[PDB]
Protein backbone atom coordinates (compact mmCIF):
# COMPACT_ATOMS: atom_id res chain seq x y z
CA UNK A 1 0.00 0.00 0.00
CA UNK A 2 1.39 3.02 -0.73
CA UNK A 3 2.25 6.23 1.61
CA UNK A 4 -0.55 8.15 1.40
CA UNK A 5 -4.64 7.06 1.46
CA UNK A 6 -6.04 10.27 0.36
CA UNK A 7 -6.22 9.02 -3.29
CA UNK A 8 -8.16 5.95 -2.04
CA UNK A 9 -10.87 8.21 -0.73
CA UNK A 10 -10.87 10.37 -3.70
CA UNK A 11 -11.42 7.51 -6.27
CA UNK A 12 -14.21 6.04 -3.96
CA UNK A 13 -16.19 9.31 -3.69
CA UNK A 14 -15.25 9.54 -7.58
CA UNK A 15 -16.75 6.39 -8.26
CA UNK A 16 -19.58 6.70 -6.22
CA UNK A 17 -20.80 9.98 -7.92
CA UNK A 18 -19.91 8.73 -11.54
CA UNK A 19 -21.87 5.32 -10.69
CA UNK A 20 -24.80 7.83 -9.47
CA UNK A 21 -24.84 9.93 -12.33
CA UNK A 22 -24.69 7.56 -14.94
CA UNK A 23 -27.86 5.45 -13.34
CA UNK A 24 -30.02 7.16 -10.89
CA UNK A 25 -32.17 6.02 -8.43
CA UNK A 26 -36.07 5.94 -9.14
CA UNK A 27 -35.46 7.80 -12.95
CA UNK A 28 -34.62 5.27 -16.06
CA UNK A 29 -31.40 6.21 -17.77
CA UNK A 30 -32.59 6.23 -21.44
CA UNK A 31 -35.81 7.45 -23.03
CA UNK A 32 -37.46 6.00 -26.07
CA UNK A 33 -38.07 8.57 -29.22
CA UNK A 34 -41.45 9.48 -30.25
CA UNK A 35 -41.64 7.55 -33.68
CA UNK A 36 -43.92 5.71 -35.69
CA UNK A 37 -42.01 2.76 -35.93
CA UNK A 38 -41.87 2.26 -31.98
CA UNK A 39 -45.51 2.95 -31.32
CA UNK A 40 -46.71 -0.28 -33.72
CA UNK A 41 -43.94 -2.33 -32.37
CA UNK A 42 -44.60 -1.30 -28.30
CA UNK A 43 -48.60 -2.77 -29.20
CA UNK A 44 -47.25 -6.14 -29.78
CA UNK A 45 -46.01 -6.27 -25.75
CA UNK A 46 -48.75 -7.14 -23.75
CA UNK A 47 -48.88 -4.03 -22.21
CA UNK A 48 -52.22 -2.46 -21.86
CA UNK A 49 -52.97 1.33 -21.06
CA UNK A 50 -52.06 4.26 -24.23
CA UNK A 51 -48.95 3.94 -25.96
CA UNK A 52 -47.01 6.71 -23.64
CA UNK B 1 54.19 2.20 11.26
CA UNK B 2 54.57 2.28 15.03
CA UNK B 3 57.93 4.25 13.77
CA UNK B 4 56.24 6.61 11.98
CA UNK B 5 54.26 7.81 14.56
CA UNK B 6 57.39 7.77 16.75
CA UNK B 7 58.70 10.02 14.32
CA UNK B 8 55.59 12.60 14.32
CA UNK B 9 55.99 12.57 18.32
CA UNK B 10 59.76 13.29 17.78
CA UNK B 11 58.70 16.28 14.96
CA UNK B 12 56.25 17.76 17.59
CA UNK B 13 59.20 17.71 20.09
CA UNK B 14 61.44 19.35 17.16
CA UNK B 15 64.06 16.55 17.53
CA UNK B 16 65.27 14.39 14.88
CA UNK B 17 63.30 11.60 13.48
CA UNK B 18 64.78 8.09 13.53
CA UNK B 19 64.77 5.13 11.34
CA UNK B 20 66.20 2.79 13.06
CA UNK B 21 63.18 0.74 15.29
CA UNK B 22 63.60 1.54 18.83
CA UNK B 23 66.95 1.52 19.00
CA UNK B 24 67.29 5.21 19.55
CA UNK B 25 69.23 6.79 22.61
CA UNK B 26 67.26 10.15 23.04
CA UNK B 27 63.94 9.49 25.20
CA UNK B 28 61.46 8.45 22.39
CA UNK B 29 60.11 5.66 24.99
CA UNK B 30 57.74 7.88 26.45
CA UNK B 31 56.43 8.05 23.10
CA UNK B 32 55.87 4.72 22.90
CA UNK B 33 54.48 4.56 26.33
CA UNK B 34 51.94 7.47 26.18
CA UNK B 35 50.61 5.88 21.84
CA UNK B 36 50.07 2.54 23.82
CA UNK B 37 48.00 4.60 26.83
CA UNK B 38 46.29 6.64 24.28
CA UNK B 39 45.61 4.01 22.18
CA UNK B 40 43.88 1.89 24.88
CA UNK B 41 42.03 4.01 25.83
CA UNK B 42 40.65 5.75 22.85
CA UNK B 43 39.85 2.13 21.91
CA UNK B 44 38.78 2.12 24.81
CA UNK B 45 34.57 2.91 23.75
CA UNK B 46 33.05 1.09 21.48
CA UNK B 47 33.84 1.27 17.97
CA UNK B 48 32.95 -0.13 14.46
CA UNK B 49 35.91 -2.89 15.18
CA UNK B 50 35.05 -4.94 17.47
CA UNK B 51 33.68 -8.41 18.60
CA UNK B 52 30.57 -10.19 19.68
CA UNK B 53 30.38 -13.39 21.51
CA UNK B 54 27.01 -14.25 20.74
CA UNK B 55 26.64 -17.48 22.70
CA UNK B 56 29.20 -18.76 25.17
CA UNK B 57 27.46 -21.88 27.11
CA UNK B 58 29.52 -23.08 30.18
CA UNK B 59 30.62 -26.40 30.92
CA UNK B 60 28.68 -27.60 34.33
CA UNK B 61 31.69 -28.66 36.03
CA UNK B 62 34.23 -25.51 36.23
CA UNK B 63 31.47 -23.17 35.80
CA UNK B 64 33.59 -19.95 34.74
CA UNK B 65 33.78 -18.78 30.90
CA UNK B 66 36.78 -17.76 29.18
CA UNK B 67 36.69 -13.93 27.88
CA UNK B 68 39.30 -13.37 24.92
CA UNK B 69 42.73 -11.71 26.18
CA UNK B 70 42.68 -8.73 24.20
CA UNK B 71 39.42 -6.93 25.49
CA UNK B 72 39.07 -3.67 26.66
CA UNK B 73 35.26 -3.58 27.56
CA UNK B 74 32.48 -5.69 27.57
CA UNK B 75 28.98 -4.90 27.68
CA UNK B 76 26.17 -7.86 28.26
CA UNK B 77 23.47 -7.49 25.75
CA UNK B 78 20.92 -8.69 28.62
CA UNK B 79 20.72 -6.89 31.67
CA UNK B 80 23.88 -7.91 33.80
CA UNK B 81 27.41 -5.78 34.35
CA UNK B 82 29.92 -8.24 33.43
CA UNK B 83 33.53 -7.33 33.92
CA UNK B 84 36.63 -9.70 33.78
CA UNK B 85 38.69 -11.29 36.72
CA UNK B 86 41.80 -13.17 36.28
CA UNK B 87 40.88 -13.46 32.72
CA UNK B 88 37.27 -14.80 32.86
CA UNK B 89 33.66 -13.48 32.56
CA UNK B 90 32.45 -11.75 36.15
CA UNK B 91 29.49 -10.74 37.66
CA UNK B 92 29.66 -7.24 39.39
CA UNK B 93 26.75 -7.48 40.97
CA UNK B 94 26.67 -10.60 41.84
CA UNK B 95 30.41 -11.03 42.84
CA UNK B 96 30.69 -14.79 41.34
CA UNK B 97 32.53 -16.09 38.84
CA UNK B 98 30.34 -19.05 37.66
CA UNK B 99 27.75 -19.13 35.30
CA UNK B 100 24.78 -21.72 34.99
CA UNK B 101 22.86 -20.57 31.70
CA UNK B 102 24.49 -19.06 28.20
CA UNK B 103 25.91 -15.25 28.37
CA UNK B 104 25.00 -12.96 25.26
CA UNK B 105 27.64 -10.19 25.68
CA UNK B 106 29.45 -7.16 23.63
CA UNK B 107 33.45 -7.10 24.40
CA UNK B 108 35.44 -4.28 22.81
CA UNK B 109 38.97 -5.29 21.61
CA UNK B 110 42.32 -3.97 21.88
CA UNK B 111 44.46 -3.38 18.05
CA UNK B 112 47.73 -3.45 17.84
CA UNK B 113 49.23 0.05 16.21
CA UNK B 114 49.72 -1.41 12.84
CA UNK B 115 46.59 -3.13 12.17
CA UNK B 116 44.35 -0.39 12.81
CA UNK B 117 42.18 2.35 10.52
CA UNK B 118 44.81 5.04 8.69
CA UNK B 119 42.24 7.94 10.95
CA UNK B 120 42.21 6.22 14.08
CA UNK B 121 46.22 5.43 14.15
CA UNK B 122 46.73 9.28 12.87
CA UNK B 123 44.62 10.87 15.78
CA UNK B 124 46.39 8.74 18.59
CA UNK B 125 49.40 9.88 16.99
CA UNK B 126 49.16 13.21 17.02
CA UNK B 127 47.38 13.05 20.73
CA UNK B 128 50.57 11.33 22.12
CA UNK B 129 52.67 14.14 20.19
CA UNK B 130 50.34 16.80 21.94
CA UNK B 131 50.57 14.74 25.49
CA UNK B 132 54.30 14.58 25.24
CA UNK B 133 54.63 18.14 24.00
CA UNK B 134 52.48 19.09 26.84
CA UNK B 135 54.59 17.38 29.65
CA UNK B 136 57.91 18.36 28.16
CA UNK B 137 58.17 21.72 26.55
CA UNK B 138 55.09 23.03 28.32
CA UNK B 139 51.77 24.68 27.02
CA UNK B 140 52.25 26.99 24.37
CA UNK B 141 50.57 28.08 20.71
CA UNK B 142 52.38 24.43 19.55
CA UNK B 143 50.25 22.58 21.83
CA UNK B 144 46.97 24.20 20.67
CA UNK B 145 47.61 23.31 17.32
CA UNK B 146 48.59 20.18 17.89
CA UNK B 147 45.35 19.52 19.99
CA UNK B 148 43.44 20.95 16.70
CA UNK B 149 45.25 18.87 14.34
CA UNK B 150 44.51 15.92 16.61
CA UNK B 151 40.80 17.28 16.73
CA UNK B 152 40.43 17.12 13.50
CA UNK B 153 41.39 13.51 12.73
CA UNK B 154 38.95 12.51 15.64
CA UNK B 155 36.40 13.69 13.22
CA UNK B 156 37.63 12.22 10.40
CA UNK B 157 37.59 9.14 12.32
CA UNK B 158 34.23 9.62 14.00
CA UNK B 159 33.06 10.17 10.05
CA UNK B 160 34.78 6.62 8.99
CA UNK B 161 33.25 5.30 11.99
CA UNK B 162 29.49 6.47 10.83
CA UNK B 163 30.46 5.55 7.39
CA UNK B 164 30.80 1.84 8.43
CA UNK B 165 28.07 2.03 10.71
CA UNK B 166 24.87 3.43 8.92
CA UNK B 167 22.92 4.80 11.81
CA UNK B 168 19.71 5.79 9.71
CA UNK B 169 16.31 5.44 11.51
CA UNK B 170 15.54 1.86 11.13
CA UNK B 171 14.31 0.89 14.49
CA UNK B 172 10.70 2.39 15.44
CA UNK B 173 10.01 2.84 11.92
CA UNK B 174 9.98 -0.92 10.87
CA UNK B 175 6.60 -0.99 12.73
CA UNK B 176 5.02 1.92 10.04
CA UNK B 177 6.83 0.36 7.12
CA UNK B 178 5.63 -3.07 8.27
CA UNK B 179 1.89 -1.66 8.80
CA UNK B 180 2.25 -0.05 5.28
CA UNK B 181 2.49 -3.84 3.80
Amino acid sequence: RDYQSTGAVLVNSASTKVTNALFPQGAPFFRFVDSPDMAAAVAELGINGTVQ
Amino acid sequence: RLTDAVNVTLEALGESRIVDINTSNPSAGLARAALDRTRRGVLSTGWWFNTIIREVTPTPNPGQIKVPWNQLSMYGLDGTKYGERDGVLYNLVDQTKVFSDTVHLKVVIDIDFEDLPEHMAMWVANATAAQVYLNDLGADGNYKSLLGIAAEYEAMNMREHLRNQRYSTSRTHAARKIRSG
